[PDB]
């Protein structure tokens, strides 16, 4: 059984990575320039793009790549590090509004995770939560188009 | 330091 979404972890911080097109992607503000661990020693990032808050290593063992969205849809779903699914309406190229705002803690640690369209395909990586007073009401995300061109 | 994988999520819900 392979996973598309790996739950990763720095000494000082914990987030997610999403595997898309054979790359294991995640957020720069979490990984930095770090290497991803492997049973054969540290592996270096294939891609670093501090501009778009994006790094990518080769996909690890026990992973399955996600397919890039072509649905064009505006009804996304955010998957949290607890495997919760959060419906999000899309507002812009890289912005979307929760259908039911959750406490900020609910979305915590779930950046680098996928935003999926109705077909399950990747629309983007959850990048940062937009809060009013501790209540996440919307999210920033790196649209998958960015990943595809970064390659 | 280095990023380590501490768990995995399968979107399809597929059982082992």
């Amino acid at each position: 059984v392979e996973g598309e979404v790996q739950i990763v972890s720095t000494a000082t911080q914990t987030f997610l990575a999403t595997c898309i097109n054979g790359v294991c992607w995640t957020v720069y503000h979490g990984a930095g320039t770090r290497t991803i661990a492997s049973p054969k020693g540290p592996v270096i990032q294939m891609y670093t793009n501090v501009d778009q808050d994006l790094v990518g290593w080769p996909a690890p063992q026990g992973s399955r790549s996600l397919t890039p969205c072509t649905c064009g849809s505006s009804d996304l779903y955010l998957v949290t590090r607890h495997a919760d699914v959060i419906p999000v309406r899309r507002r812009g190229d890289s912005r979307g509004s929760l259908l039911s705002p959750r406490p900020i803690s609910y979305l915590k640690g779930s950046s680098g995770g996928p935003l999926l369209c109705p077909a399950g395909h990747a629309v983007g990586l959850f990048r940062a939560a937009v809060c009013t007073r501790g209540v996440a009401k919307a999210v920033d995300f790196i649209p998958v188009e960015n990943l595809e061109t970064t390659m | 330091g280095s990023v380590v994988i501490v768990g995995r999520i399968v979107l399809s819900g597929k059982p082992a």
